[PDB]
């Protein structure tokens, strides 16, 4: 049947407007005789209307900004961008639709933990131990730009069973039964927190020197713990991916060894590393078990690796297989085989869209078209992708009504990507013939023809001013 | 086990009081005691602290838990100055042993200074005491020195009595944390005493050698226990070593007469710590003893994959067979299930030795839970059949309840095995007394099997109501064991349709009490008889609209729970596997076929009198309606025939032969109004049935034209309850 613009009886260019953003208002003087003024914009050519003189220029958007995403991350000559820019005209009701793409440019930021053993069976493999934490920090430069590294040290849990107690002197120089010299033993140490000095890491590693203690196992699995939960002592950042690396030459002390030394508390899992940076719990809290360990490794985030000597690497082998996600390399003079595995971490390293400054009486939907082109509607993420992959989300807009307000503006924001994707609206509610009482259109004039509506003067009432108070008779 | 009340024991805060546990029966006197190991205990020592005490709590009626004074003397003085010895710190009772008369405690973590040197080395020691005397036994206290020998010994880590007294001692530290087995005979300890020399060696004693370098770190003797795998009446060594085979962890059994190793068994998981815990003892009723192996860090993978930390327990049943032939894992993430192990005896005196197993962080708020798993043919149960746990309130430290057990002794001789359970977080010990079992079964039985729902031959006492009223009946015997006395108590509850459930009619009394329940207290003589009473119910005539349905008899029995204690002051128990609950079907036959389902079928028809009705005024109206019934009768059948808005129900024709005389009370809750017509009493086979039903019209205005109608027809019984839907319709002329 008729269309909603003419069956409504419309009087006016602003009725007309306000009806539908679909009607058209013809205002061209030579509209044939009888036709409607308002229409679709197709009814009013066809009945010769003027296309210029036609209140509806259809809604657009287009660009305000488009520079091209960059290719390299490295930001030779200029800063890098991954999101571009765009301005929106609606009617009242209108609605539009458009699309965009980002792309992960940028290196991802990645955090490694480095524990040293050194214990008095290192002394041997104390050089291997630096030159593995010196070409760490370095080999990794040429992976990711922006590294955080640190490092901290164990030996063992500092009572009995394990420290050298016995003279006054042993507790100073614990290898004074060998009348040599060596550090007082320590649980675990928090040396360097996580930074991108990496010089200051090269340095610090090779001024460390051994400790002593007693019994082969070392207390390293009581560092892992403490590394893993004092992430504000530590420094992990949030978003980065956490890599630690664990230096052993020995065994490990596991749960309900502490009994021998009268600890029986199980670990609690929690952070208790002080200003002193030294590990407070130690003679006082068992060693933690391989369970409690794989729940706060996830809970955290965090990839562990072991860096091994050959005499173990069984032993911790099947370790690993009992942690999930865990992996172990040889140690030795020649430390490419545990450099690998830092290669393979971040060979296996995600966007989310937000919005913000929203108009108030405006509308959005969002839909995604994720790898190998994949639609996906409804969504506003998309995972799995890589360095150098490109993904793309097609948004469709609404309004309802109309602001006052001539133009205003809002972004999208993916998550992370520095870049904004600001929109620029503006609402076009208006009549050109609008622009400038007394009209000829009301009855012999009496009135203002604005809105539809004449608003009739003293002695006239009515829409067009047809009728007057002493003939219009309640009956 | 009594759980509802059990014994507790408090020591001193902060003691660790009930690290270990045993019980004390000495020759001297009747008396019967509890040891607990409080290693962290302030003693009346000289320059001590924290030395470690053993308290002795009696059994008595009131008493309260009393140290026993092993040593009071402090550490000795080298010559010059310096102390020979360090009595500080040293963990006395982290183990309690006792064999009638005789009682060792250890202190694994007592050091001294060696001469030729200043050190100060963890040998460990142990005090044992007789009825009269009390000797130190510190075998690792010898002339080898440090961890190359036997310096960190901590010999007294763990140790028990052999059957014919002999002492065992596991020291896990010696020769560099390899671990050593040793043992010597009371007499052989007395018989070398001599307190004034520190290096004292005993010229008998069994030990274990000094192995390669390989198997450092092993920590052999971490617990031991004894029973007899050899099978010459001389009980055998069984020594974890949670730590051996590369940490995948073995348990040792060496013969008892040279300390040669018999059998190894080996854990299936590296760090696993298989070999926290041992226990030797006969499960499956034969005469050869059989192993369990407690690994308190097992895990095993969860839905998802991951691996969960759970604890598990290995049972090896001999003739030793390397492979183990049942486990039990815990069902609870960082439980440590299997941190202890204890032979209950014949807990239940069913003829198989049961098991208690132990998880310290089991339970609600972690707070640590004790299973027991019953013994029998072909090993223990896959499922517990109790569970222990700290009826105290949770706190910030844990109570690490069920660290410590010990169980196969009665206490208060009533006949059944006792447990002692140890929570040394909170410096308490609990005693669990098992209560005597009764075990007993039932009968239910009703001479007319069968029901007549038409019969009515038996009348009413002193009333002319007649009723098909049947007989019925019930039997219980119940047998025991122990002290349980043979007059047993006990109380049944009769039901005749409990079943009926949301407040549906209630259908069936008993003759007497003119009830539809009973509770009848009942006593029987255990295993004396099986003893049977008779009663008569009746149906309450027929007012149920139920008919459809059997009437579900019903009973149930329990213990008399207002009968006295007994002598021993406790309860007895319903065995669990008793039918403590128990049913049967009563059937119902009116005319219902010779298989007794009978298979009803429904036909209808409906019709109308004035099918042109007028408009403005009170008009009459009729319906007419017929049905035809097909299969072994009909019963419970109803006009569910809905109705206009514009007209009221003014009765059914019950004026004239030709019409079936039905009782119609209409219903209006909804606009779904409903006439709800009964066809009568019930009806045989190939019955026919004609009705008509009265209506006023009171159509306001011409808008409408047409009023119509719609019915449905129950069955007989379930199958086709409810037949489908019939129209008509009534014209309006004007
Ligand atoms: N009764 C036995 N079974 N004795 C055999 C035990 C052998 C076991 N190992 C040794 O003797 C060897 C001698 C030759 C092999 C080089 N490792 N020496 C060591 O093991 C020392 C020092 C060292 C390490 C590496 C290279 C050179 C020297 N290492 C330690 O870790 C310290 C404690 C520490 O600082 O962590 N002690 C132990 O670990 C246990 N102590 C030992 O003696």
């Amino acid at each position: 049947g008729p269309n909603i613009c003419t069956t409504r009886g419309v009087s006016s260019c602003q009725q007309c407007l306000a009806v539908s953003p679909m009607c058209a208002w013809c205002s061209d003087e030579a509209l044939p005789l009888g036709s409607p003024r308002c229409d679709l914009k197709e009814n009013l050519l066809k009945d010769n209307c003027a296309p210029e003189s036609i209140e509806f220029p259809v809604s657009e958007a287009r660009v305000l900004e488009d520079r091209p995403l960059s290719d390299k991350g490295s930001g030779d000559s200029s800063q890098v961008t991954q999101v571009q820019r765009i301005a929106l005209r609606l009617r009242p009701d209108d609605s539009k639709n458009f699309s965009i793409q980002v792309r992960q440019v940028e290196d991802y930021p990645v955090d490694i933990y480095y524990l040293m053993d050194l214990s008095y069976s290192m002394k041997d493999d104390l050089w291997s131990i630096q030159n593995l934490g010196t070409k760490l920090a370095t080999q990794m430069r040429k992976l990711t730009s922006n590294l955080r590294i640190g490092f901290g040290a164990f030996v063992d849990k500092p009572v009995s069973p394990y420290m050298y107690i016995s003279p006054p002197e042993a507790l100073e120089n614990p290898c004074y039964d060998m009348k040599t010299t060596c550090l007082p033993m320590f649980g675990y140490k928090h040396v360097l927190t996580l930074t991108d000095q990496v010089t200051r890491f090269n340095e610090e590693v090779k001024k460390q020197s051994v400790s002593r203690n007693r019994d082969a196992p070392e207390g390293g699995f009581d560092a892992i713990m403490q590394a893993t939960v004092c992430d504000e002592k530590i420094g992990w950042r949030n978003d980065a991916s956490h890599l630690l690396v664990f230096t052993t030459d020995a065994k490990t002390h596991i749960a309900l060894d502490g009994r021998l030394a009268g600890i029986v508390q199980p670990n609690d899992g929690q952070c208790h590393v002080g200003s002193d940076n030294h590990y407070s719990a130690s003679t006082t809290m068992d060693y933690p078990s391989l369970g409690l360990m794989t729940e706060k490794l996830s809970q955290k985030n965090i990839n562990l690796i072991f860096a091994v000597t050959e005499n173990v690497v069984n032993l911790y082998q099947n370790y690993s297989e009992l942690i999930p996600g865990t992996t172990v390399g040889v140690l030795s003079m020649d430390s490419s085989n545990v450099l690998q595995l830092i290669v393979d971490a971040y060979g296996k390293i995600k966007v989310e869209l937000e919005v913000r400054d929203l108009p108030e009486e405006l509308s959005l939907s969002f839909n995604a078209t994720c790898l190998n082109n994949e639609v996906i509607p409804g969504l506003k993420s998309c995972m799995g992708l890589k360095i150098g992959d490109t993904v793309s989300f097609s948004i469709e807009a609404k309004v309802r009504g109309c602001p006052q307000e001539k133009e205003k503006s809002f972004t999208i924001k993916p998550v992370g990507f520095k870049d904004s994707l600001i929109v620029q609206v503006t609402f076009d509610c208006d009549c050109a013939c609008q622009a400038q009482p007394n009209s000829h259109r009301c009855n012999n004039g009496n009135g203002t023809f604005e809105c539809g509506v004449c608003r009739c003067g003293p002695g006239w009432l009515g829409s067009q001013c047809e009728c007057s108070e002493e003939d219009y008779r309640p009956s | 086990l009594d759980v509802d009340s059990p014994a507790e024991y408090s020591g001193p805060e902060g003691s660790y009081f009930g690290f270990a546990v045993d019980f004390f029966v000495p020759s001297a006197s009747s008396r019967m005691f509890l040891l607990v190991g409080a290693p962290k205990a302030n003693t009346t020592q000289p320059g001590i602290v924290e030395g470690g005490q053993v308290l002795k709590c009696d059994w008595s009626s009131t008493r309260r838990c009393q140290p026993i004074e092993f040593d009071a003397t402090g550490n000795r003085d080298y010559a010059k100055d310096d102390p020979l010895e360090f009595k500080s710190h040293q963990w006395f009772g982290a183990s309690v042993r006792s064999k009638q008369d005789k009682i060792l405690a250890c202190a694994p973590l007592y050091h001294w200074r060696t001469e030729m040197k200043q050190e100060r080395e963890p040998v460990g020691t142990c005090f044992l005491q007789d009825g009269t005397k009390t000797v130190e036994y510190a075998p690792c206290r010898s002339q080898d020195i440090d961890a190359d020998g036997q310096g960190f010994c901590q010999g007294g880590f763990s140790i028990d009595f052999t059957k014919a007294d002999r002492v065992l001692l596991g020291g896990p530290g010696s020769f560099y944390w390899q671990g050593q087995l040793i043992s010597d005979q009371v007499a052989e300890i007395v018989s070398k005493y001599d307190p004034n020399v520190y290096s004292i060696k005993y010229n008998n004693q069994l030990a274990t050698r000094t192995a390669q370098a390989i198997f450092d770190d092993s920590y052999l003797g971490y617990s031991v226990a004894v029973g007899d795998f050899n099978g010459d009446g001389i009980d055998d060594f069984v020594s974890g070593v949670p730590r051996a085979a590369r940490t995948l962890g073995m348990v040792y059994i060496y013969d008892g007469k040279n300390m040669s190793s018999l059998y190894n068994f080996t854990g299936e998981q590296m760090a696993a710590y298989f070999g926290f815990s041992v226990a030797a003892t006969d499960i499956n009723g034969d005469d050869y003893a059989d192993v369990f192996i407690g690994a308190p860090l097992f895990m095993d993978r969860g839905s998802d994959g991951k691996l969960q930390e759970v604890g598990q327990v290995s049972v090896s049943l001999q003739r030793s067979g390397d492979f183990q032939t049942t486990k039990l894992n815990g069902f609870e993430v960082f439980a440590r299930f299997g941190s202890a192990i204890a032979p209950l005896g014949d807990l239940d005196q069913d003829g198989f030795n049961d098991i208690a197993i132990a998880a310290p962080y089991g339970g609600e708020d972690k707070k640590g839970i004790v299973y027991i798993f019953n013994g029998r043919s072909t090993g223990l149960n896959a499922v517990p059949s109790q569970i222990l746990e700290g009826q105290w309130a949770a706190r910030s430290m844990p109570p690490s309840f069920g660290y410590s057990m010990k169980g196969a002794t009665d206490i208060d001789k009533n006949g059944y095995p006792d447990l002692i359970v140890g929570a040394f977080g909170v410096d308490r010990a609990i005693l669990y007394r098992a209560r005597p079992v009764i075990t007993v079964n039932a009968g239910l039985e009703v001479y007319p099997s069968i029901l007549n729902q038409d019969n009515k031959t038996c009348s009413l006492p002193g009333t002319a109501l007649k009723v098909s009223c049947f007989n019925v009946r019930f039997c219980l015997k119940a047998d025991g064991k122990g002290v349980l006395p043979r007059k047993l108590n006990f109380q049944v509850e009769l039901l005749l349709d409990k079943l009926k459930q949301k407040g549906a009619i209630r259908r069936a009394l008993f003759l007497y009490s003119r009830s539809p329940s009973h509770s009848k207290n009942m006593t029987i003589s255990r295993g004396g008889l099986m003893q049977c009473e008779e009663l008569i119910a009746y149906l309450r005539e027929s007012e149920f609209r139920d008919k459809l349905t059997p009437i579900t008899i019903f009973m149930e029995y329990r213990l008399d729970y207002r009968t006295a204690a007994d002598t021993t002051g406790l309860q007895p128990i319903l065995n669990q596997f008793t039918p403590a609950n128990i049913s049967r079907q009563a059937h119902i036959l009116l005319d219902c076929g010779e298989d007794n389902v009978c298979k009803p079928k429904l036909e209808v028809s409906v019709d109308s009198d004035q099918k042109k009705i007028y408009i403005g005024d009170d008009n009459p109206l009729t319906l007419i309606v017929k049905a035809q019934n097909q299969g072994e009768g009909a019963y419970e059948a109803e006009l569910i025939v809905s109705i206009p808005l514009q007209a009221d129900f003014i009765g059914v024709v019950r004026n004239n032969e030709a019409l079936a005389r039905l009782s119609c009370a209409f219903k209006t809750e909804n606009q779904t109004r409903q006439v709800v017509c009964d066809l009568g009493n019930p009806m045989k086979a190939g019955t026919q049935l004609l009705a008509g039903l009265r209506f006023s019209v009171h159509q306001q205005s011409e808008m409408d034209t047409s009023v119509k109608f719609d019915l449905q027809i129950q069955s007989s019984n379930l199958f086709d309850k409810v037949s489908p839907v019939v129209s008509h319709k009534v014209d309006l002329a004007v």
